[PDB]
């Protein structure tokens, strides 16, 4: 049942939204919230970052296949580290 | 005779695999199974890694048929046989 | 010209590596200009050789 | 102890009594893929693939002399001066010993031509030399193990013969001919 | 001492099938899950033997070096008897 | 005697490796084939030579499977007992380092000093260091010859 | 900014016994110079510093001679004077350097690192995603995101 | 042959061979330095 | 006459 | 200059060029039980041996009047024999069996092959290899238009 | 249910990185503007020359298979799956030669030896 | 740019010339070269460290794969290595012996 | 340089391109000059050792000698 | 004035260079600038083609030989194998000048005059077609022509061999001049293999050194091959010695057996070399092509010449045995048949 | 010449961040993908692997042109010659009789030129003729 309380809370956790993993503090992310990247995050990502429940492997592989961002995206924009991303 | 790599043994590959097939009876080879095979009377046999797809696990490929969770916590305290 | 390329891009565009290239010259008083150079090198190999040792 | 097939019906461990696990309640617990002795024994063709060797015993087996009868048993390196022979031996050990073990002239004169097993091989051979297919011939001779008869050797010149393959015709009578008890000087 | 060369070889969860364990999972089982030739029987079985549906059935004995293995379930198939200890 | 025999059983183990290489390594890679072993075999018949190839594989008890590094710091005088790849076991000679010393002393074997704080003579060895010279006898081994 | 973790101070004299390896670094020491220049201000610290450090280098290898031995001790009294002298004004540059990078950042609205303090920003330390979850020095809980100096627009 | 007739043959004696000694004996030879006035 | 680099080189 | 010679039109003499090495011991391994395996070892050690022929020698006229090796069957073998040509001497190192004596007849084998597969470029010009060249992408003014 | 777990059941003979499905109409830009942005747009494709295009030069990939160029941009290399060395360095002639630091040899011969 | 490579039999072409890919099967066939379908287009590493002529450890050959994961249970591995049949492990297993004189000759026959 | 069409010291540079011991008793009124050391003149494997080792045999050798004639002569 | 032309000496004068300002100034020239893959296309190539030589040619001097023999003498020091190196050149010297000087003497002989050989006058003319049109017909004439050619340039070479042979002297010898002696010794790195362990750490290292023997002959004397073997019997104390021979062999590339095909209706795909397809899909080549052929229901005699690809007269001169052709009887197909 | 770095920082010692220095194994060494991280050697093939995935996508970005393989026949002079396959001969010069002393296997051929040999059955000029400037033409330049 140990092995049953670990793998029961990794696949629970695999569902969670725990944050969203883009840091506010630096562009491009940085614009107002009705502007910029995130009128495109509204527009176009909004069926596909609830899908993902916000982890930010295919957050970050989405925002790099959508391509209007670019390679900035991940040249310039800073995420959260792992365990930072990784809390809710 | 070659010498080196195995390329180079082109007859004796031939004949190995003619001696193989001659010597080994498929009754006596029914009987080696497969990791995948084995694994497959686990309850949940597969795993998504934390490498690529950690986030298609859905709810659904946990066995949850066979065991019971408090309702505080959510963690499973026992397993049935 | 060091192995190919001007000096500027060898030497990484430092100032402060070049003028001990050019300081031969100053030291007989002589002007760079009325010679043309080419540097070899037969040391260890390296990709960016813009250092006080190489210089 | 564990190695098996070692008749041992008890091991002392750390000083305490451990019984076996027979045979019968082990095919249980992991199934039973035994093909018998024949898969630990390499054809002739693999001798030199192999380095000369030709059984896979976790004792190496050396083919040397110190019908239903044909096969040639091994011996073990157990003892060190078996040992140091067989660190001594010469570059072509197992296929010399094995070679002059299994073929011989006979007490009458008469070649060892005359083998049972390989016959139908070299029947096969006399075929496929007559209908004038030299490359499958050659392929076929390639598995021989005892000494052809003439007759194989006649049907491979008898081939070359139409295609005017003198490097071919010669060296088949070179085979024959010193290497082979003259078989082919004919 | 040379990297990895040492003569001596808590559950991850994520990590179950990835630790100690095949790196290929098409690959079928080893040699010591089955009787390679005339055998008297094994005192033990070997520590690399794969847990099977066989041994979660009657299982008529178990011994890895010295353990008993007698609490036989099907969440032990699939992994080996160095990580099942 | 009992140095000799251990030292006699690993040259068994040797040339078990020699006899066994070709067909462990020739079985072990038509086993673990996933994709089709060639035009004529495929399918069904490729998988079922497979399963063949395996069964011959395990039942073919003694194949010397261990790899090469666990026997090659066998001592061949003393029974001092090195590592490979440490400064505890000298390759060429195939000695310890307790052995080159008592050779080097006994004056027997021909080897030059040179400075501890350095990398000797070769210039190959000087330029990159193990590493390189580990390359270039690669390169002298294999590399120059255009295989046909 | 991209060095956002929790740093380690040194003593300015520490910092400054470097000299050509990473105080009076070449290209550090152009680059302030470039910031100074687009600020548009005069260099005149950092030029002291440039001259003291050329000369200092132009001898370094220098062994002073055994001194005789004056009672009087002028000499090295004005020895160490002129050594203090050059220290003090390598700490002002210091000082500089620090002073206004900090000015630049608030200005281009670059988080500092952790525990670094922007004059019209953050006071006292600016601390995000450190591993002590608290303050390191006042024994409070960071807020999660980190707090946000700047606005939104860009 | 398997002795080379220039070995022993008078006729095919190489005239410009000089002996064993004095090539040596000449290397071996010290020459006091010139010895100007100044220099 | 010349150095060993300046023979090498002229040579080339 | 040994070999053979060939006399009718479909035979084509190429002098070529066979480098090998024989290595035997005197110090150690001369005269005692050590020495049969170690000449073994030495033997195969060198069992390379080196074919390599000009390209200038096998431009010429073939026994049916025909050049036997044309610009276009050189540029054919060129491209077959990737590493194998290098300035102007088509080269191989046979080395598959542990004889010389081996090596020698399985380079000229593939020679042979080698050789014939080339000559397909005289059959007709689809044998020709085509030629790479790097097209580039349309120009700044062809993009305009778009 | 192997194709829904991708990075599980990776067979020995697979290697990174493994190639995305085969958009429709990717090729090139006008195909791209033409299916999905411009409906009505007449030029259905960037114009294809008669003769053999290789985009993998100097690569030659079986033809008739989906593949993937060379990615452009660090980002590609970066987010995209490829495993890190953990074990032993493998290779397939330098084995022989255990370690750098032993380094078996046969003979003593040369390393500016050259066979003829 | 994922894509599908293509191909152009000499047939379609205004004017034939034998294609790239059948120029490589020919040379396949003759040198038994084994290609592996499943080599990915996008994995074209040379090791700079050794092709680079500007590195101290320059040489003309790859000294390496460039793949993480190039294990020796590859079947692909398997294939392509030097089998130690004849190699220095021959001289160590018949050479480094003990007693010299026992690989020289035996002791019962020399006295 | 040429032998037939005979550059005397060309200052051939060899600092842009790149330890011995001795017995220790060349000269020294006490050491014999004559002697069976001689013989440790044509070692080479072990020079470096053989060598420092006779020079500490020597050394000792020489100083208890010397204070054994400053003892019979004080005493 | 130039910086070359300017006096700096203020208490003498010098004469100005003839090459003060004289020399123009050309970037194609000097200074160098390359292109960076350019540069590493230069580097790698040569470092790939280092062993791609031809050795043997037809030159002239010191370049043309037919036969390369170079012997590797290894020994633990190197002035040790530099004297076992001028003990063997004493020896190959000489030994060499013996056999030029006795090939000298047949080919004064051949050239003085001598008969053609029909087997020599038959190869000539045995091509079908020749350059001029089609059949040719040469003449004894012309093919003893071609042989004085040939001779003379061996006469050349052989020369070249003995004067250089005859070169080297004790007063003035430099045998490792290829210009100088014959033959000629030329330096090889040394193995040198280095080793450190404990002791706390002492590096040791062994070393082997090496001179190479290079002997160049225009033409194969297996005399010289067996004295040259012969060495290292007497080869010197505790140094060891390998030879590497590079001779021109003729090779024959039979059509016949290796012909040329149009390329197959159905073309091999990738599937056929896979993996373990060497042994399993492909034969070795060659491939077997039937020489002997049976006959079907009323073939006429140029019915089955065209059924084989094969003309009327060649398929008549491969089975004269035979005057007519009957149903079911064994003939004998021409090599060349399509 | 490349100014970036190419080895892995040694690890003798646990560093901090500091003046002049930064923990090792941080987010911004190498792109922040030393994440993924022993031993010296596997670390260091690991930032080999990661430093020639930068060469490859920097000279493939490099690349405008493609390789469209063309029959012999409709091919300049300059390519009508037999090319060695790379690193088989010196690195061959177009053509020194004509004074072009270029890499021939770096040309390059602009698609506005070969139009008549690739979409020979387009009767319409796919791509409008490129326009050339004349040099021997008055122009701003020319005026001073």
């Amino acid at each position: 049942r140990a092995l049953a309380d670990s793998l029961r809370a990794y696949v629970e956790f695999s569902t969670s939204k725990r944050v969203e993993p883009w840091d506010a503090r630096f562009k491009p992310f940085d614009r107002i919230e009705k502007d910029g990247v995130y009128v495109l995050m509204r527009y176009m990502m909004e069926e596909k970052l609830q899908l993902c429940n916000y982890h930010h492997r295919p957050v970050k592989r989405l925002f790099c296949n959508i391509g209007l961002m670019g390679p900035q995206i991940t040249t310039k924009a800073r995420w959260k580290p792992y365990r930072f991303a990784t809390n809710p | 005779s070659p010498h080196g790599y195995i390329r180079h043994f082109e007859n004796e590959v031939r004949d190995l695999l003619q001696y193989v097939d001659g010597v080994t009876p498929w009754k006596q080879a029914q009987k080696i199974r497969t990791y995948w095979e084995v694994r497959s009377h686990h309850p949940m046999p597969q795993f998504n890694r934390p490498e690529v797809a950690m986030h298609r696990n859905t709810v659904g490929l946990l066995p949850a048929h066979m065991w019971e969770t408090d309702k505080k916590t959510g963690k499973v305290k026992s397993v049935k046989d | 010209t060091v192995m190919g390329k001007p000096l500027s891009l060898v030497l990484d565009n430092k100032a402060w590596l070049m003028e001990m290239v050019l300081m031969p010259f100053d030291e007989a008083n002589l002007d760079y200009r009325d010679f043309d150079v080419h540097i070899v090198s037969e040391g260890h190999a390296m990709p960016s050789i813009a250092n006080e040792i190489a210089a | 102890y564990n190695s098996g097939y070692c008749t041992e019906r008890t091991h002392v461990l750390e000083e305490n009594t451990v019984s076996i696990i027979p045979r019968r309640e082990l095919e249980k617990y992991m199934p039973d893929i035994t093909i018998g002795p024949k898969a630990l024994v390499t054809p002739v063709s693999l001798m030199n693939a192999r380095n000369g060797h030709r059984v896979t015993h976790d004792l190496l087996h050396s083919y040397d002399p110190h019908p239903n009868r044909v096969g040639l048993n091994a011996a073990t390196l157990d003892c060190r001066g078996r040992i140091y022979r067989w660190l001594r031996r010469g570059p072509f050990f197992q296929v010399d010993n094995y070679f002059r073990r299994s073929v011989k002239l006979n007490r009458d004169g008469t070649l060892p031509t005359d083998f049972v097993h390989e016959a139908p091989l070299m029947r096969k051979i006399i075929r496929l030399a007559h209908r004038g297919h030299l490359k499958a011939a050659c392929e076929e001779y390639r598995r021989v193990t005892t000494v052809p008869p003439v007759e194989v050797y006649r049907a491979l010149t008898a081939c070359c013969v139409p295609g005017a393959k003198l490097a071919d015709a010669v060296s088949i009578f070179e085979d024959g001919n010193s290497k082979l008890f003259y078989v082919s000087r004919d | 001492y040379p990297f990895l060369r040492r003569p001596h070889i808590n559950p991850s969860a994520p990590y179950f099938w990835s630790f100690m364990t095949a790196k290929s999972q098409m690959a079928f089982l080893p040699e010591e899950n089955y009787i390679t030739g005339d055998w008297t029987g094994k005192f033990f079985v070997s520590k690399r033997q794969v847990y099977t549906l066989q041994h979660a059935t009657s299982g008529a004995k178990v011994r890895v070096k010295i353990f008993e293995f007698n609490s036989p379930s099907r969440w032990n198939i699939g992994k080996e008897m160095n990580t099942l200890t | 005697k009992r140095h000799t025999h251990f030292v006699l059983e690993s040259r068994l183990m040797y040339e078990k490796s020699f006899r066994d290489c070709w067909l462990h390594s020739v079985c072990r890679a038509i086993s673990q084939l996933d994709e089709p072993l060639s035009k004529t075999v495929v399918g069904t018949h490729q998988k079922m030579l497979q399963r063949k190839v395996t069964c011959f594989q395990y039942n073919q008890y003694g194949l010397f499977k261990t790899p090469y590094y666990r026997l090659a710091n066998v001592d061949r005088y003393h029974a001092v007992q090195g590592v490979a790849g440490t400064r505890e076991w000298v390759p060429y000679v195939n000695v310890s380092y307790w052995t080159m010393n008592k050779m080097v002393r006994g004056g027997n074997l021909l080897v030059h000093r040179v400075h501890y704080t350095g990398w000797g003579t070769d210039s190959h060895l000087k330029k990159g260091g193990w590493e390189h010279r580990w390359n270039k006898v690669l390169q002298r081994n294999v590399l120059q010859y255009s295989r046909i | 900014n991209t060095f956002l973790t929790s740093s380690v101070a040194t003593p300015p004299i520490s910092v400054i016994r470097t000299g050509p390896k990473w105080w009076a670094d070449p290209e550090r020491m152009v680059r302030q110079k470039l910031m100074y220049f687009t600020l548009g201000v005069d260099q005149l610290p950092l030029r002291r510093t440039a001259v003291i450090q050329r000369d200092l280098q132009r001898f370094h290898m220098c062994k002073p001679p055994p001194r005789v031995g004056d009672s009087t001790g002028y000499k090295r009294s004005r020895a160490a004077q002129l050594n203090t002298w050059y220290r003090r004004i390598q700490y002002q540059e210091y000082h500089m350097q620090h002073l206004f990078t900090r000015h630049v950042w608030g200005l281009l609205r670059v988080y500092p690192g952790n525990t670094t303090k922007i004059q019209g920003k953050a006071d006292d330390g600016y601390v995000g995603y450190d591993s002590v979850p608290f303050h390191r020095y006042n024994r409070a809980p960071l807020p999660f995101p980190a707090r946000e100096l700047y606005e939104r627009r860009k | 042959a398997n002795i080379p007739r220039s070995v022993w043959d008078p006729a095919q004696h190489n005239p410009n061979w000089s002996d064993s000694y004095g090539h040596d004996i000449t290397n071996r030879r010290a020459w006091p330095a010139r010895k100007w006035t100044v220099g | 006459e010349f150095d060993a680099k300046g023979r090498e080189y002229v040579q080339y | 200059r040994i070999g053979p010679i060939g006399l009718e039109p479909h035979q084509f003499n190429v002098p070529a060029e066979l480098g090998f090495v024989e290595q035997y011991d005197n110090l150690q391994y001369k005269r005692y039980d050590w020495q049969g395996w170690y000449q073994r070892m030495l033997d195969v050690h060198n069992r390379n041996v080196s074919l390599r022929c000009r390209i200038c020698d096998l431009q010429r006229l073939d026994g049916n009047g025909v050049q036997f090796v044309d610009m276009q069957t050189e540029r054919r073998l060129r491209i077959l024999a990737q590493h194998r040509v290098g300035m102007g001497v088509l080269k191989l190192d046979a080395d598959k069996y542990e004889d010389q004596a081996d090596n020698v007849t399985f380079g000229t084998t593939k020679l042979s092959e080698l050789l014939a597969d080339a000559r397909k470029a005289q059959l007709g010009e689809e044998y020709w290899p085509s030629v790479e060249l790097k097209v580039r992408k349309p120009s700044g003014q062809s993009k305009a238009h778009y | 249910n192997a194709e829904r777990f991708p990075h599980e059941y990776h067979t020995p003979t697979s290697r990174f990185p493994p190639t995305p499905s085969e958009t429709p109409a990717t090729q090139d830009w006008m195909a791209y503007t033409a299916k999905y942005l411009d409906k009505q747009f007449t030029i259905s494709a960037e114009p294809a020359p008669v003769y053999n295009v290789n985009k993998l030069w100097p690569m030659q990939q079986i033809p008739g298979k989906v593949d993937q160029t060379p990615f452009e941009e660090d980002q590609t290399w970066l987010l995209h799956s490829i495993p890190v060395q953990q074990l032993e360095m493998h290779h397939h002639e330098k084995d022989l030669q255990d370690l750098p630091f032993i380094n078996h040899e046969q003979f003593p011969r040369s390393l500016e030896w050259n066979a003829p | 740019g994922v894509h599908r490579v293509g191909y152009t039999h000499p047939s379609t072409l205004p004017v034939p010339c034998a294609q790239r890919w059948d120029l490589r099967l020919a040379r396949a066939r003759i040198f038994q070269e084994y290609i592996e379908e499943k080599a990915p287009g996008a994995w074209q590493l040379e090791d700079e460290r050794s092709m680079s002529p500007e590195f101290k450890t320059f040489t003309g050959y790859p000294m390496r794969d460039m793949r993480p994961g190039y294990g020796q249970n590859l079947p692909d591995y398997i294939m392509k290595k030097r089998l130690p049949n004849n190699t220095h492990y021959e001289l160590f297993a018949r050479r480094d012996i003990p007693n010299e004189d026992n690989a020289m000759y035996g002791k019962y026959l020399y006295d | 340089g040429d032998i037939y069409y005979d550059s005397l010291h060309d200052r051939s540079p060899t600092w842009m391109n790149e330890r011995y011991d001795r017995l220790y008793g060349v000269n020294h009124p006490d050491i014999a000059k004559i002697g069976i050391r001689r013989h440790l003149n044509v070692e080479y494997v072990n020079r470096k050792e053989v060598v420092e080792r006779d020079a500490a045999l020597m050394k000792k050798t020489l100083s208890s000698g010397r204070r054994l004639r400053h003892r019979v002569e004080s005493s | 004035l130039s910086p070359l032309e300017v006096q700096r000496d203020v208490g003498r004068l010098e004469p100005i260079p003839s090459y003060a300002g004289k020399i123009n100034a050309d970037r194609s020239v000097f200074p160098f600038q390359w292109k960076t893959e350019d540069w590493y296309e230069y580097e790698v190539a040569k470092v790939r083609n280092r062993r791609f030589v031809f050795e043997n040619t037809e030159e002239d001097g010191i370049r043309g030989s037919e036969v390369t023999y170079k012997i590797v003498l290894e020994g633990f020091w190197d002035h040790h194998v530099m004297k076992l190196a001028e003990d063997v050149c004493m020896f190959l010297k000489d030994v060499g000048r013996q056999i030029v000087e006795e090939k000298l003497v047949a080919v004064r002989r051949l050239l003085q005059g001598g008969a053609v050989d029909p087997e020599l006058l038959a190869a000539f003319n045995c091509a079908r077609a020749g350059p001029f049109g089609g059949y040719d017909e040469y003449d004894k004439e012309e093919v003893a022509n071609f042989l004085r050619s040939d001779l003379r340039r061996l006469e050349e070479q052989c020369l070249s061999v003995i004067n250089r042979c005859n070169v080297p002297v004790p007063g003035a010898t430099n045998i490792y001049d290829p210009h100088t002696s014959w033959p000629h010794v030329e330096k090889l790195e040394p193995w040198v293999r280095m080793a450190e362990f404990w002791t706390s750490t002492a590096h040791y290292e062994f070393r082997k050194f090496f001179r190479v023997i290079i002997c160049k002959l225009p033409f194969q004397s297996t005399e010289f091959e067996k004295r040259m073997y012969d060495i290292r019997h007497w080869l010197h104390r505790q140094t060891s010695c390998e030879f590497h021979t590079i001779y021109r062999r003729n090779v024959i590339h039979d059509s016949a057996v290796f012909p040329t095909e149009h390329d197959p209706a159905t073309p091999t795909t990738h599937e056929h070399h896979r993996m373990f397809s060497f042994a399993l899909d492909w034969q070795s080549a060659p491939v077997n092509r039937l020489s002997t052929d049976t006959v079907r229901e009323g073939e006429n005699w140029d019915a089955v010449a065209q059924r084989l690809g094969c003309s009327v007269g060649e398929l008549k001169d491969a089975n004269a045995e035979r005057e007519t052709i009957e149903a079911g009887v064994v003939i004998n197909v021409p090599v060349t048949a399509t | 010449v490349s100014t970036g770095e190419f080895d892995h920082p040694p690890f003798q010692f646990r560093q901090r961040h500091t003046f002049n220095t930064t923990p090792l194994h941080d987010a911004n060494r190498f792109g922040g993908r030393t994440a993924y991280l022993k031993d010296p050697r596997t670390v260091q093939f690991n930032v080999d692997v990661w430093c020639a995935q930068q060469t490859l996508r920097k000279r493939w970005k490099q690349r405008d042109w493609e390789v469209i393989e063309i029959p012999f026949r409709l091919v300049p002079r300059e390519q009508q010659r037999v090319i060695p396959e790379l690193y088989t001969d010196i690195p061959q010069m177009t053509d020194p009789a004509r004074n072009d002393f270029s890499n021939i296997r770096n040309k390059v051929y602009d698609r506005e030129e070969l139009q008549g040999v690739l979409f020979p059955a387009a009767g319409t000029m796919l791509y409008p003729p490129l326009q050339r400037v004349d040099k021997q033409a008055m122009t701003l330049d020319k005026y001073l």
